[PDB]
Protein backbone atom coordinates (compact mmCIF):
# COMPACT_ATOMS: atom_id res chain seq x y z
CA UNK A 1 0.00 0.00 0.00
CA UNK A 2 0.86 3.89 -0.77
CA UNK A 3 2.62 4.71 2.43
CA UNK A 4 0.27 8.08 4.56
CA UNK A 5 2.41 10.93 6.38
CA UNK A 6 0.69 13.79 8.01
CA UNK A 7 1.81 17.53 9.26
CA UNK A 8 0.08 18.94 11.80
CA UNK A 9 0.31 22.78 11.01
CA UNK A 10 0.50 25.63 13.78
CA UNK A 11 0.18 29.56 13.12
CA UNK A 12 2.79 31.33 15.49
CA UNK A 13 2.68 28.13 17.56
CA UNK A 14 -0.98 28.09 17.48
CA UNK A 15 -2.62 24.46 15.86
CA UNK A 16 -4.35 24.90 12.67
CA UNK A 17 -4.68 21.15 11.78
CA UNK A 18 -3.80 18.19 10.17
CA UNK A 19 -3.20 17.58 6.97
CA UNK A 20 -2.11 14.09 5.59
CA UNK A 21 -0.64 13.03 2.46
CA UNK A 22 -0.38 9.78 0.03
CA UNK A 23 2.85 9.11 -1.07
CA UNK A 24 2.61 7.60 -4.76
CA UNK A 25 6.03 5.23 -3.85
CA UNK A 26 4.52 2.80 -6.54
CA UNK A 27 5.93 5.50 -9.21
CA UNK A 28 8.49 7.36 -7.66
CA UNK A 29 9.84 5.27 -4.75
CA UNK A 30 13.30 7.14 -4.17
CA UNK A 31 10.99 10.11 -3.91
CA UNK A 32 8.42 9.15 -1.62
CA UNK A 33 10.94 7.08 0.59
CA UNK A 34 12.76 10.84 0.47
CA UNK A 35 9.69 12.41 2.30
CA UNK A 36 8.18 9.47 4.15
CA UNK A 37 11.72 9.50 5.97
CA UNK A 38 12.04 13.20 6.44
CA UNK A 39 8.47 12.86 7.98
CA UNK A 40 8.95 10.60 10.39
CA UNK A 41 12.74 11.69 11.70
CA UNK A 42 13.89 8.33 11.56
CA UNK A 43 17.60 9.38 10.10
CA UNK A 44 18.12 11.72 12.99
CA UNK A 45 16.43 15.33 11.00
CA UNK A 46 13.28 16.22 9.37
CA UNK A 47 10.48 18.07 8.82
CA UNK A 48 9.28 18.46 12.41
CA UNK A 49 10.04 22.40 13.17
CA UNK A 50 9.92 23.60 9.77
CA UNK A 51 8.38 26.33 8.84
CA UNK A 52 6.32 26.78 5.01
CA UNK A 53 8.71 29.80 4.67
CA UNK A 54 6.87 30.71 1.08
CA UNK A 55 2.80 30.87 0.45
CA UNK A 56 1.43 32.70 -2.80
CA UNK A 57 -2.09 32.27 -2.89
CA UNK A 58 -3.74 30.69 -5.46
CA UNK A 59 -0.36 28.95 -6.71
CA UNK A 60 1.31 26.68 -3.77
CA UNK A 61 3.20 26.67 -0.35
CA UNK A 62 6.14 25.34 0.20
CA UNK A 63 8.42 24.33 2.87
CA UNK A 64 10.85 21.35 3.97
CA UNK A 65 13.51 23.45 4.68
CA UNK A 66 14.69 22.07 8.02
CA UNK A 67 18.14 24.15 8.25
CA UNK A 68 16.18 28.04 8.01
CA UNK A 69 13.09 29.44 7.16
CA UNK A 70 13.82 30.25 3.55
CA UNK A 71 14.56 29.08 0.48
CA UNK A 72 18.46 27.51 0.88
CA UNK A 73 18.58 24.80 2.32
CA UNK A 74 17.77 20.91 3.46
CA UNK A 75 19.16 17.77 2.22
CA UNK A 76 17.80 14.68 1.34
CA UNK A 77 17.86 11.24 2.92
CA UNK A 78 20.40 10.37 0.30
CA UNK A 79 22.91 13.26 0.43
CA UNK A 80 22.48 17.08 -0.26
CA UNK A 81 21.21 16.98 -3.92
CA UNK A 82 19.03 13.63 -5.84
CA UNK A 83 18.09 13.19 -9.07
CA UNK A 84 14.66 14.01 -10.59
CA UNK A 85 13.68 10.29 -10.64
CA UNK A 86 11.03 9.89 -13.44
CA UNK A 87 8.22 13.32 -14.64
CA UNK A 88 5.43 10.61 -14.72
CA UNK A 89 3.26 12.36 -13.06
CA UNK A 90 1.68 15.60 -13.86
CA UNK A 91 0.35 18.82 -11.91
CA UNK A 92 -3.27 18.41 -12.34
CA UNK A 93 -5.09 20.19 -9.88
CA UNK A 94 -4.95 20.93 -5.60
CA UNK A 95 -3.54 18.83 -3.79
CA UNK A 96 -0.51 18.04 -5.18
CA UNK A 97 2.60 17.42 -3.44
CA UNK A 98 6.32 17.94 -6.04
CA UNK A 99 9.46 18.76 -4.69
CA UNK A 100 10.90 22.08 -4.85
CA UNK A 101 14.53 22.46 -6.97
CA UNK A 102 17.07 24.68 -8.24
CA UNK A 103 16.93 23.08 -11.63
CA UNK A 104 17.86 19.64 -12.82
CA UNK A 105 18.70 16.90 -10.29
CA UNK A 106 18.59 19.26 -7.36
CA UNK A 107 16.25 17.47 -5.10
CA UNK A 108 16.88 17.70 -1.59
CA UNK A 109 14.22 18.01 1.47
CA UNK A 110 11.97 21.03 0.07
CA UNK A 111 8.86 20.11 -1.45
CA UNK A 112 5.30 22.29 -1.96
CA UNK A 113 1.70 21.36 -2.22
CA UNK A 114 -0.30 23.03 -5.20
CA UNK A 115 -3.30 25.09 -5.02
CA UNK A 116 -4.63 25.21 -8.38
CA UNK A 117 -3.44 23.21 -11.60
CA UNK A 118 0.33 24.47 -12.29
CA UNK A 119 1.18 22.66 -15.90
CA UNK A 120 3.68 25.00 -16.52
CA UNK A 121 5.93 22.62 -13.58
CA UNK A 122 5.39 19.48 -15.36
CA UNK A 123 8.72 17.50 -16.36
CA UNK A 124 10.43 20.34 -14.42
CA UNK A 125 9.41 19.08 -10.93
CA UNK A 126 9.19 15.73 -9.57
CA UNK A 127 5.38 15.15 -8.33
CA UNK A 128 5.50 12.53 -5.79
CA UNK A 129 2.31 12.88 -3.77
CA UNK A 130 -1.19 13.97 -2.94
CA UNK A 131 -3.15 15.56 -0.13
CA UNK A 132 -6.03 13.12 1.26
CA UNK A 133 -7.43 15.31 4.09
CA UNK A 134 -6.75 19.26 5.56
CA UNK A 135 -6.91 20.44 2.01
CA UNK A 136 -8.91 22.98 4.04
CA UNK A 137 -6.22 23.47 6.31
CA UNK A 138 -3.72 23.96 3.28
CA UNK A 139 -6.36 26.65 1.93
CA UNK A 140 -6.23 28.17 5.60
CA UNK A 141 -2.39 28.40 5.32
CA UNK A 142 -2.88 30.95 2.45
CA UNK A 143 -4.25 33.21 4.42
CA UNK A 144 -0.77 34.07 5.62
CA UNK A 145 0.65 34.40 2.16
CA UNK A 146 0.76 36.93 -0.50
CA UNK A 147 1.84 37.78 -3.90
CA UNK A 148 5.16 37.58 -3.44
CA UNK A 149 5.20 34.53 -0.99
CA UNK A 150 6.27 35.79 2.24
CA UNK A 151 4.55 35.13 5.32
CA UNK A 152 2.77 37.79 7.62
CA UNK A 153 3.15 34.78 10.57
CA UNK A 154 5.18 31.85 11.50
CA UNK A 155 3.93 28.54 9.41
CA UNK A 156 5.38 25.53 11.02
CA UNK A 157 4.90 21.98 11.10
CA UNK A 158 4.43 21.34 15.22
CA UNK A 159 4.41 17.15 14.26
CA UNK A 160 4.51 14.87 11.53
CA UNK A 161 5.03 11.10 11.16
CA UNK A 162 3.13 8.19 9.27
CA UNK A 163 0.01 7.42 9.84
CA UNK A 164 0.09 3.76 7.28
CA UNK B 1 28.18 39.67 -29.20
CA UNK B 2 23.94 39.73 -29.45
CA UNK B 3 22.78 42.22 -31.71
CA UNK B 4 20.77 37.61 -32.95
CA UNK B 5 24.21 36.15 -31.08
CA UNK B 6 27.27 36.45 -33.28
CA UNK B 7 31.01 35.32 -32.94
CA UNK B 8 32.99 38.47 -31.46
CA UNK B 9 34.75 40.09 -34.21
CA UNK B 10 38.79 38.67 -34.81
CA UNK B 11 39.83 42.44 -35.66
CA UNK B 12 37.75 43.94 -32.45
CA UNK B 13 40.15 41.10 -30.26
CA UNK B 14 42.95 42.59 -32.12
CA UNK B 15 42.46 45.90 -31.68
CA UNK B 16 41.61 45.24 -28.00
CA UNK B 17 45.25 43.40 -27.81
CA UNK B 18 46.53 46.35 -29.26
CA UNK B 19 45.36 48.89 -26.68
CA UNK B 20 46.67 46.40 -24.10
CA UNK B 21 50.09 45.75 -25.70
CA UNK B 22 50.73 49.48 -26.48
CA UNK B 23 48.54 51.42 -23.14
CA UNK B 24 49.08 48.51 -20.68
CA UNK B 25 47.00 49.06 -17.99
CA UNK B 26 47.04 52.76 -17.54
CA UNK B 27 43.68 54.58 -17.34
CA UNK B 28 43.66 54.75 -21.18
CA UNK B 29 42.88 51.54 -21.51
CA UNK B 30 39.08 51.56 -19.53
CA UNK B 31 37.27 53.62 -22.01
CA UNK B 32 38.47 51.69 -24.73
CA UNK B 33 37.27 48.40 -23.55
CA UNK B 34 34.49 49.62 -22.52
CA UNK B 35 34.06 51.33 -26.44
CA UNK B 36 34.83 47.22 -27.86
CA UNK B 37 32.56 45.10 -25.89
CA UNK B 38 29.57 46.53 -26.14
CA UNK B 39 26.23 44.01 -26.41
CA UNK B 40 28.95 41.58 -25.61
CA UNK B 41 28.56 37.92 -23.79
CA UNK B 42 30.18 36.78 -20.52
CA UNK B 43 31.76 34.78 -23.09
CA UNK B 44 32.77 37.77 -25.33
CA UNK B 45 34.32 39.69 -22.06
CA UNK B 46 36.09 35.51 -21.25
CA UNK B 47 37.73 35.89 -24.69
CA UNK B 48 38.95 39.65 -24.10
CA UNK B 49 40.10 38.76 -20.91
CA UNK B 50 42.18 35.50 -22.19
CA UNK B 51 43.42 36.96 -25.08
CA UNK B 52 45.61 39.83 -22.90
CA UNK B 53 48.82 37.76 -22.83
CA UNK B 54 50.92 37.78 -19.75
CA UNK B 55 50.21 41.10 -17.50
CA UNK B 56 50.17 37.76 -15.28
CA UNK B 57 49.72 40.28 -11.67
CA UNK B 58 47.54 42.86 -13.35
CA UNK B 59 44.83 39.62 -14.36
CA UNK B 60 45.33 37.67 -10.95
CA UNK B 61 43.80 40.93 -9.13
CA UNK B 62 41.21 40.91 -11.52
CA UNK B 63 40.38 37.54 -10.77
CA UNK B 64 40.21 38.79 -7.13
CA UNK B 65 38.07 41.86 -7.74
CA UNK B 66 35.65 39.42 -10.24
CA UNK B 67 35.14 36.65 -7.06
CA UNK B 68 34.62 39.22 -4.74
CA UNK B 69 31.50 40.81 -6.91
CA UNK B 70 30.56 37.12 -7.67
CA UNK B 71 30.53 36.53 -3.70
CA UNK B 72 28.69 39.81 -3.54
CA UNK B 73 26.03 38.76 -5.98
CA UNK B 74 25.78 35.41 -3.91
CA UNK B 75 25.46 36.73 -0.73
CA UNK B 76 22.70 39.62 -1.81
CA UNK B 77 21.08 36.63 -4.39
CA UNK B 78 20.60 33.67 -2.84
CA UNK B 79 20.07 30.82 -4.38
CA UNK B 80 16.36 29.94 -3.22
CA UNK B 81 15.12 27.05 -4.69
CA UNK B 82 12.02 26.79 -7.06
CA UNK B 83 9.09 26.67 -8.34
CA UNK B 84 8.94 29.85 -10.68
CA UNK B 85 5.81 31.24 -11.80
CA UNK B 86 4.74 30.79 -15.69
CA UNK B 87 7.26 32.00 -18.77
CA UNK B 88 10.03 32.90 -15.66
CA UNK B 89 13.70 31.53 -15.96
CA UNK B 90 15.79 30.80 -12.83
CA UNK B 91 18.04 33.74 -11.85
CA UNK B 92 21.74 33.38 -12.35
CA UNK B 93 24.54 32.71 -9.35
CA UNK B 94 27.42 35.41 -9.64
CA UNK B 95 29.79 32.70 -11.44
CA UNK B 96 26.77 32.34 -13.98
CA UNK B 97 27.61 35.90 -14.54
CA UNK B 98 31.29 35.94 -14.57
CA UNK B 99 30.69 33.01 -17.44
CA UNK B 100 32.41 30.28 -15.05
CA UNK B 101 29.65 27.86 -14.97
CA UNK B 102 26.78 29.21 -17.37
CA UNK B 103 27.12 28.20 -21.17
CA UNK B 104 26.99 30.62 -24.43
CA UNK B 105 23.26 29.67 -24.62
CA UNK B 106 22.21 29.91 -21.04
CA UNK B 107 23.99 33.51 -21.10
CA UNK B 108 21.70 34.14 -24.17
CA UNK B 109 18.79 33.36 -22.21
CA UNK B 110 19.09 35.78 -19.71
CA UNK B 111 20.01 38.65 -21.82
CA UNK B 112 17.27 38.21 -24.09
CA UNK B 113 14.42 37.42 -21.67
CA UNK B 114 12.06 39.36 -20.59
CA UNK B 115 12.38 41.06 -18.82
CA UNK B 116 16.26 40.50 -19.44
CA UNK B 117 18.93 40.02 -16.80
CA UNK B 118 21.83 41.61 -18.61
CA UNK B 119 24.26 38.70 -17.70
CA UNK B 120 26.44 40.28 -20.40
CA UNK B 121 26.47 44.26 -18.48
CA UNK B 122 26.96 43.27 -14.94
CA UNK B 123 29.97 41.28 -15.74
CA UNK B 124 31.63 44.11 -17.77
CA UNK B 125 31.06 46.25 -14.59
CA UNK B 126 32.34 43.54 -12.21
CA UNK B 127 35.56 43.89 -15.16
CA UNK B 128 35.61 47.67 -14.68
CA UNK B 129 35.63 47.84 -11.26
CA UNK B 130 39.04 45.60 -11.31
CA UNK B 131 40.27 47.70 -14.22
CA UNK B 132 39.43 50.79 -12.34
CA UNK B 133 41.77 48.97 -9.28
CA UNK B 134 44.65 47.68 -11.50
CA UNK B 135 45.20 51.12 -12.85
CA UNK B 136 46.08 52.23 -9.46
Amino acid sequence: VNPTVFFDIAVDGEPLGRVSFELFADKVPKTAENFRALSTGEKGFGYKGSCFHRIIPGFMCQGGNFTHCNGTGGKSIYGEKFEDENFILKHTGPGILSMANAGPNTNGSQFFICTAKTEWLDGKHVVFGKVKEGMNIVEAMERFGSRNGKTSKKITIADCGQLE
Amino acid sequence: PIVVHQAISPRTLNAWVKVVEEKAFSPEVIPMFSALSEGATPQDLNTMLNTVGGHQAAMQMLKETINEEAAEWDRTHPPAMGPLPPGQIREPTGSDIAGTTSTLQEQIGWMTHNPPIPVGEIYKRWIILGLNKIVR
